[PDB]
């Protein structure tokens, strides 16, 4: 759901 | 009384990841240079949102421990905080001191945005009221550091592992308040209280944003995800 927020913190 | 050596160190590096944040200026020369039609304001906060929730996400991955914290409690975390901060950096750049007589337009520019007036008036009352307690740049930024890391938010799993991380920013507030504030000993809980007027912004405004004066509501992929819009 919140796939972009996700990608941002595990970068 | 005073900051220990590990206190410095904190506030220093909370301090750097902080000042990463677009400058107030930028903003309100945008806002101050022309006068814009709801339609263009519209896409000026769109745009100015999304660059906030990117400085924000490298912001919170800084704050010491949180990239140790539980993945799905980190998202809550931003999710819960982004509004609030939004706000809150909002009435730091309104409180920055102008030539005279800019602060006067840069009001009746935020007042002209293409929002209804319902939700303008809490807006210049959180800011006059920000205003008014006379805050340090080192005060927005651990004020900011607390917001993210409040444990009382919803869906979080392990509060007492978010409440371990907020207590030594609480515990720094506390003794700049005692330092640049001597004189008004109420200070730091003044801003506490602040904080909990802050967690109104959130509730209306998915609602505050459907009410721009514009024909279409469009959001970044980025913004749906951390607002309740599209
Ligand atoms: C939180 O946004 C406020 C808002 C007011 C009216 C309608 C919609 C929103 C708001 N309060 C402000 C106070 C100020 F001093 C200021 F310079 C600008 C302010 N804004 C908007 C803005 O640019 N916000 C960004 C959001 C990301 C963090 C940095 C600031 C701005 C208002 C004029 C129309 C364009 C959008």
């Amino acid at each position: 759901d919140h796939q972009l927020l996700r990608y941002l913190l595990d970068k | 009384m005073e900051l220990t050596p590990d206190q410095q160190t904190l506030l220093h590096f909370i301090m750097d990841s902080y000042n990463k944040q677009r400058m107030p200026q930028e903003i309100t020369n945008k806002i101050l240079k022309e006068a814009f039609s709801a339609e263009e304001n519209f896409l000026i906060l769109t745009e100015m949102a999304t660059n906030h929730v990117q400085v924000l996400v490298e912001f919170t991955k800084k704050l010491p421990g949180f990239q140790t914290l539980d993945h799905e409690d980190q998202i809550a975390l931003l999710k819960g905080s982004a509004v609030e901060a939004m706000f809150l950096r909002s009435a730091e750049i309104f409180n920055k001191k102008l030539p005279s007589g800019h602060s006067d337009l840069l009001e009746a520019r935020i007042r002209n945005s293409g929002i209804s007036d319902e939700y303008i008036t809490p807006m210049f009352s959180f800011y006059k009221s920000i205003g008014e307690l006379k805050m340090t740049q080192e005060e927005y930024a651990l004020l900011t550091a607390i917001v993210i890391l409040s444990p009382d938010r919803q869906y979080i799993k392990d509060r007492e592992a978010v409440e371990k991380l907020q207590e030594p920013l609480l515990d720094v507030l506390q003794k700049l308040c005692k330092i640049h504030q001597p004189e008004n000993p109420q200070h730091f809980a003044c801003l506490l209280g602040r904080l909990t007027e802050l967690r109104t912004f959130n509730h209306h405004h998915a609602e505050m944003l459907m009410s721009w004066r514009v024909n279409d509501h469009k959001f970044t992929p980025l913004l749906c995800e951390i607002w309740d819009v599209q």
